[PDB]
């Protein structure tokens, strides 16, 4: 077992699309440029993290194929590739492999440097291959060889017989170049070094002299913390959904739910409703949120009135029985209750308000039974002509249709986080990590940043503070009740200074507006982005890779604040010189008279006109599409 | 590539700013120095010549102008909210010290050589003779100056003192530069404030949408927020481009005035003052 | 104020057994993960064991794993360290330590804000 | 996980520095305790810079790169004690204490 | 570069299922197709709006430059200019235009 | 001409069911009305921006 | 659980039984089969995974029947306290509701 | 088409991400797709008053 450098090997066509004379970038599992590739000389099994790059160089027919899977045993499915002098066989079976195969004691069937790439993603096992006569430092792309639809789970693999190279692919962004033939002839790994990042940003393989803003460094979070109120009681949702009888819609029953842990996923067990109907929130995320208070409104209506339980609805139920606000945030759960609320002859216990003087405001209840005066003649509390009882009975019967069958409706109203939360999900809290860039979750408020002890004088009723951008910059811990400032993690723009690829590949990195001691020095790619790593301090920021000199020259590459950079074998930084030193010999009675002259011809270039461009909207926006043209005609 | 275009336009504006500064101030390739003896025929120049006592080597007038205009952000190592939301200020390529040095070089050249250094080599000349020259240019004979040299010097000194007093006492004298700075600061503050808008979404915070909604509905709301914020950035970049065009026109005018009023005597009416132009002195702002 | 009191420390023969008890007051006992930390005289501190608030998880150091056993009684606001097969190196001063609120879980941010008086145990 | 501390440190009275070294210690929360002669340890620093109430403002903390630093400015006679750095190993669930520094 | 960027903007989806109108028309019924085409139309109209605005600004700059060039042709070629640095470094004698 | 074009732009639907806000408010419930009004607002804001 | 067969969904079926990708392109066809898959007393042939260590990736299948360790004490392949069988039976009955 | 399509490739795309070359599913030959003849038209008039 040895280790070696992969150079710019490991490149395949990322699609079946013909492309020519183009610079195309993409994101895929690619073998990194100059990657730590393990060179095995021939026996434990090797892993399959995000794909494999395999290379062979042997003149004899020694390496016969490969074995893939997870445990290489008849409990699971394993994938076997064999080659001989006339045919290649691919097979998928629960083989009982030997620990040093060369194969087994006991589905899918398929019929000079040698490079192969194995990917296992999207239920497909893709094999790319290439043969290149003489790892070489040259560049060559791997054409796709086969695509197996097996969709097998793969975590370990081994070769089948003698030296071979093995590398592991990583999710990378690559900039490939397609020539006139349509063949990938060159590639750039966008995260290899600052020069490659500049090339990717400029979408070119050659960089002119200058300074370019490529990206911004950002310190990644180290931990994930969760802060929830210390609540152990379980919300009594069974008392609402599993009630023996429900109230009428005119007198809908409201249940207060607070100081408990709500597990909405169990609600499906309580009632046989088909699906949720939530507004301003998803039923999927209900377990991840906190609420100040929860209100469960229970009633029974007709099926055709179920659509009336929604924001912005009118009708008898909405106007006079139960009204939801336009900005309602919550869920509506309605299920058929024909077997429980309908009897032979008519169930007349359930009633709804039919007449009222004015429409109800949201979340208003009216249990008055006074006689409604339809006309102008007073009723004097006696029902009769133009004076009807305000409540009408449903009279549910089992023989009625689905639109007339009774439906039990429970409306869950959620109060968003403004006061201390009392209803929370089953999410478990963690410790309150301070002074570190972490991911935090305060009562459902999710963010990333550094939490520090706050000096802000929060009033007792206040729970969080917001900045100019209406984002939470201070928060009160639900358990310790202390105020914490939230500051975004260390970040800053990065500029790359290069003398031009035609001159040298050396580059300098300027972290803009960043103190030189604040430059990240993380040794792990997961703790800082970009993954590449590379000292003078200027008012423009921290410059790394350029040697400051005391001499002064004309500004070549403007860094800023009077600092410029130049290429002199290495990149140097200096203070730009304003001009040559001079001193006029002034005197009370001294003059300078010219005795010669020079006829000087200078050149001044002035632009006069630019290119005249005509644009046709129909072709650009639509391009011979009648439907698109008709839709575009509506834009005026 | 909408954001690639926005970044390209902003970088172009930033480069054009340094280009304008270089055009206005870097007009001479020689850093001329005033003679150690500060006598020029009775013409006081202390209020415009650099002061060695001050660390910045700025003249009293330049120091007063620097104190009169306050910069929201100098670009060195509300502002915190701008920085946290991806908005930063880049420092100018030429520092105030270098601009002051250029101004002092121009002052020394125009004091010790007249208009000669602007058209070629600097030719030394007594200052009263140079002012007689400028009297000839406005159609007045040399004897008028040579018989009233003391009166002319006294009037010039009094006018310089009055200019200093007026610049020190006027409530709004540097209004143009202050308006430019205030416009930039207000544009940045408006860009920051636009992040609080919902643009028809359920919330203006992306984390709230991601925590309250499933990925499809979250994608819809995030698309609305992205459209709103992209429109805000588009508007900011367009207004910045228009303001940069106006500033470039102003800087071209300033460079023309530096060439035609400081490096020479202008016959154009009202180009370099009210009356008949004698000379002009630049001061960094 | 928060108060921690150790007891049970004394003299024991090598290879024997002993039990330490720490009584707690001034805080919600059921919500804090308590710890036992020992120090040999003339040496540095060494964490011994930890128990969670609900007593559903126990954690032991590799140097005392199997030999020691931590337990707690929330109804009595006490928690105990029962050690057996004590070696000669187990002679030390033992402290029962309590974490502060906000770091009371045996997790990344676990640390101690209050320490008990401690008891000397000689093997 | 192993925490490395110098055996001892000396400084003139009235700028003491104590260091706790470990691999990738910048991603770990480091807590500093002070223990006098015959007294229980007292927390002086938590979360690499957090100072509890009642502790003199002389004590300050930092944690970066591969080292955590506890700085005692204007060290008095009563500040002479043993200082310990402590972390919680994520890979093993062990409370790891420092070697110990006496000044 | 402006023309190339305008062409490249046609590959953007702008939140739609595809950047090709034919794919949307073949994969979706006229209502959903209309929704996706509306998104694409909004994106492409925004691209054209941005291109036209930048072209107008560049045209204003070019017009200022051309006005300066016409002034220089009138004052340095058709006559001798006394203005300093307007038609060269030293004392202006004359000027000769050349087409570009 | 700029003012006349700005006035004429109010007749565009911008993908909405109608160019008149009253028609949308009278034909649709507040949710769908809000959707259509959002489309109209986006179109008219773009017109004013231009 | 029919609503769980959709992109971006979580829940028992989505997390541990059948997961669709966010960019899923296709169709979902669900129809009631009460007359075919429900028997008097309970049809216990149909089972779903209730416990798993991690959420499934899209288009992943897990047929393992190993005991799930809910707590910290190892189960040693024996079901008991804090160690339950990962598969739970539906027990469909004709008297059940549409949900 | 003279484009040298590789055997696994089925269509080619241009700068605008539109299909400019396609492989026939039956004959397996490559065909270039070119938009039909088009062009802008200008009208020159001396004025309707003339
Ligand atoms: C989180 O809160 C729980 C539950 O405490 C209850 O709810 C809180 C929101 C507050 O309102 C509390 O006042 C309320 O009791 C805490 O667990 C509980 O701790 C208390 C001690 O504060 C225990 O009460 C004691 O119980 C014993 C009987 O075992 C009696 O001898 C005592 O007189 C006293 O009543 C209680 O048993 C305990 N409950 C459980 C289920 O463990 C919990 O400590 C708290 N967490 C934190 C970190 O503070
Ligand atoms: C003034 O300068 C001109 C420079 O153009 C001098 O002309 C040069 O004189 C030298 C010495 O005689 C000759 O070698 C060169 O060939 C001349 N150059 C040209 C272009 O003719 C001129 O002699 C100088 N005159 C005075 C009086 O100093
Ligand atoms: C030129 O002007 C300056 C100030 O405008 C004169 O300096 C003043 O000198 C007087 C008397 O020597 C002092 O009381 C003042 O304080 C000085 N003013 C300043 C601002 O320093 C200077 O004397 C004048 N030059 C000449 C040659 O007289
Ligand atoms: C490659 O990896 C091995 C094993 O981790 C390591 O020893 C070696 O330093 C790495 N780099 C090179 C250039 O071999
Ligand atoms: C290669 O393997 C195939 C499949 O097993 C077999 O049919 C064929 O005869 C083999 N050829 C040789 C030359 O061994
Ligand atoms: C493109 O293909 C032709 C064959 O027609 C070949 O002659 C030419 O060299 C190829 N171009 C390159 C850059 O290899
Ligand atoms: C409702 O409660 C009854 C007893 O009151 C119980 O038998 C039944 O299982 C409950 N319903 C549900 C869906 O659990
Ligand atoms: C960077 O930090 C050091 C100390 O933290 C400070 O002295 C220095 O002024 C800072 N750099 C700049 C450019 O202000
Ligand atoms: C110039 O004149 C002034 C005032 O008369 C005097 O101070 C100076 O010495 C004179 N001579 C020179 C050589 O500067």
């Amino acid at each position: 077992q040895s280790y070696t450098n992969s150079f710019t090997r490991g490149v395949y066509y990322p699609d079946k699309v013909f492309r020519s004379s183009v610079l195309h970038s993409t994101q895929d599992l690619f073998l990194p440029f100059f990657s730590n590739v393990t060179w095995f000389h021939a026996n434990p099994v090797l892993p399959f993290n995000d794909g494999v790059y395999f290379a062979s160089t042997e003149k004899s027919n020694i390496i016969r194929g490969w074995i893939f899977g997870t445990t290489l045993d008849s409990k699971t499915q394993s994938l076997l590739i064999v080659n001989n002098a006339t045919n290649v066989v691919i097979k998928v079976c629960e083989f009982q492999f030997c620990n040093d195969p060369f194969v087994y004691s006991s589905e899918y069937v398929s019929q000079n440097l040698r490079e192969f790439v194995f990917k296992n993603i999207d239920g497909y096992f893709k094999i790319y291959s290439k043969h290149t006569p003489i790892l070489p430092q040259g560049f060559s792309a791997l054409e796709p060889l086969v695509d197996l639809p097996i969709g097998i789970n793969i975590t370990r693999f081994q070769t089948l017989l003698a030296a071979y190279y093995v590398g592991y692919l990583q999710p990378r962004t690559f900039l490939l170049k397609y020539n006139e033939n349509g063949t990938i002839t060159d590639a750039v790994d966008c995260a290899l070094d600052p020069l490659s990042e500049t090339k990717c940003t400029l979408k070119s393989f050659t960089v002119e002299k200058g300074i370019y803003q490529t990206s911004n460094f950002r310190v990644q979070p180290t931990e994930s913390i969760v802060r929830f109120p210390n609540i152990t009681n379980l919300c009594p949702f069974d008392e609402v959904f599993n009630a023996t009888t429900f109230a009428s819609v005119y007198a809908w029953n409201r249940k207060r739910i607070s100081n408990c842990v709500a597990d909405y996923s169990v609600l499906y067990n309580f009632a046989p409703f088909f699906a949720f109907k939530c507004y301003g929130v998803s039923p999927t995320k209900l377990n991840d949120l906190c609420f100040t208070n929860v209100y469960a409104d229970s009633f029974v209506i007709r099926g055709n009135e179920v659509s009336q339980i929604a924001p912005g609805q009118t009708g008898n139920i909405a106007d006079y029985n139960y009204k939801l606000p336009d900005d309602f945030t919550g869920c509506v759960i309605a299920w058929n209750s024909n077997k429980l609320d309908s009897t032979v002859g008519g169930n007349y216990n359930y009633r709804y308000r039919l007449f009222r003087k004015s429409k109800l405001k949201p979340f208003e209840r009216d249990i008055s039974t006074e006689i409604y005066q339809a006309g102008n003649k007073p009723c004097n509390g006696v029902a009769g002509v133009n004076c009807y009882f305000p409540l009408q009975s449903y009279g549910f019967r089992p023989t009625y249709g689905v639109g007339h069958q009774p439906y039990r409706v429970v409306v869950l109203s959620f109060e968003l986080l403004h006061a201390p939360a009392t209803v929370c999900g089953p999410k478990k809290s963690t410790n309150l990590v301070k002074n570190k860039c972490v991911n935090f979750n305060f009562n459902g408020l999710t963010g990333t940043g550094v939490l520090t002890e706050s000096n802000k004088k929060f009033l007792p009723f206040q729970q969080f503070g917001r900045d100019i951008a209406d984002t939470t910059d201070a928060v009160r811990d639900p358990q310790t009740l202390e105020i914490l400032d939230i500051t975004p993690c260390s970040f800053g723009g990065v500029s790359v200074i290069t003398p031009g690829t035609n001159t040298s590949n050396q580059v300098a990195v300027l972290y803009q507006g960043v103190n030189c001691t604040e430059v990240p020095v993380a040794i792990h790619a997961d703790q800082l982005t970009p993954t590449w790593r590379v000292v003078f301090q200027t008012r423009a920021g921290c410059l790394i890779g350029a040697e400051y000199v005391n001499n002064s020259y004309e500004c070549d590459i403007p860094i800023g604040a009077g600092i410029c950079a130049s290429y002199q074998q290495s990149i140097i930084a200096y203070t730009m010189s304003l001009g040559a030193e001079n001193s006029v010999a002034y005197s009370n009675n001294s003059i300078a008279i010219p005795t010669n002259f020079t006829i000087s011809v200078t050149t001044e270039i002035l632009p006069v006109s630019m290119t005249k461009t005509s644009v046709d909207c129909t072709m650009y926006i639509c391009g011979d599409s009648t439907e698109c043209s008709n839709l575009l005609l509506q834009y005026g | 590539s909408f954001c690639t275009q926005l970044k390209r336009a902003l970088t172009g504006i930033a480069v054009e700013q340094d280009k304008n500064t270089q055009e206005v101030f870097a007009q001479v390739k020689q850093i001329y120095k005033t003679p150690p003896i500060k006598y020029f025929g009775g013409f006081n120049f202390s209020q415009i010549l650099p002061d060695p006592s001050k660390p910045s080597k700025r003249s009293p007038i330049e120091d007063l102008l620097f104190n009169k205009v306050t910069l929201a952000d100098a670009g060195f190592i509300l502002i915190c909210a701008q920085k946290f939301n991806g908005l930063t200020v880049l420092p100018p390529l030429l520092t105030d010290e270098m601009i002051a040095q250029y101004t002092s070089a121009l002052l020394a050249g125009t004091i010790t050589s007249g208009w000669t250094f602007g058209a070629g080599p600097a030719l030394q000349i007594p200052f009263p003779m140079q002012m007689a020259y400028r009297f000839n240019g406005i159609g007045v004979t040399q004897n008028v100056l040579y018989e009233n040299q003391k009166l002319i010097a006294n009037q010039f000194n009094s006018a310089i003192g009055k200019i200093q007093d007026s610049l020190s006492s006027t409530p709004s004298a540097l209004g143009k530069l202050q308006d430019v700075v205030n416009h930039n600061a207000q544009a940045l503050n408006t860009l920051v404030k636009q992040l609080s808008s919902k643009f028809g979404a359920i919330s203006s915070v992306l984390n709230d949408i991601l925590s309250r909604l499933d990925p499809p509905e979250a994608e819809v709301q995030i698309d609305r927020l992205i459209t709103g914020r992209l429109q805000s950035l588009q508007t900011y970049v367009t207004q910045q481009l228009i303001r940069a065009a106006e500033i470039r026109a102003s800087a071209n005018l300033a460079a023309t005035k530096m060439s035609e009023c400081v490096l020479g005597q202008s016959k154009r009416v009202d180009f370099c003052g009210k009356g008949y132009h004698l000379m002009s002195f630049p001061q960094s702002a | 104020e928060v108060q921690l009191l150790e007891s049970g420390g004394g003299l024991v023969q090598p290879g024997g057994s002993l039990r330490l008890s720490c009584a707690a007051s001034g805080f919600s006992f059921s919500g804090y993960a308590l710890s036992w930390v020992r120090q040999t005289p003339g040496k540095g501190l060494e964490w011994v064991s930890s128990i969670s608030g609900s007593a559903d998880s126990t954690y032991y150091a590799d140097s005392v794993k199997g030999r020691f056993t931590i337990s707690r009684d929330n109804s009595k606001n006490t928690f105990y360290l029962q050690m057996s097969s004590l070696r000669a190196d187990d002679t030390a001063i033992y402290y029962c330590a309590k974490p502060p609120l906000g770091s009371n879980l045996f997790a990344v941010g676990y640390h101690f804000d209050y320490w008990g008086q401690g008891t000397l145990v000689t093997v | 996980y192993v925490l490395t501390q110098p055996p001892s440190v000396s400084v003139a009275p009235g700028t003491a520095r104590v260091t706790c070294g470990a691999n990738n210690i910048g991603s770990e929360s480091v807590h500093w305790y002070q223990q006098k002669a015959g007294q229980a340890p007292v927390l002086v620093i938590y979360y690499d810079r957090g100072r509890p109430s009642g502790i003199p403002e002389r004590f300050s903390g930092s944690n970066s790169g591969n080292t955590a630093t506890l700085t005692i400015s204007r060290v008095e006679a009563g500040d002479e004690a043993e200082y310990y750095c402590q972390v919680w190993d994520k890979s093993s669930d062990h409370v790891v204490f420092g070697g110990g520094t006496k000044l």
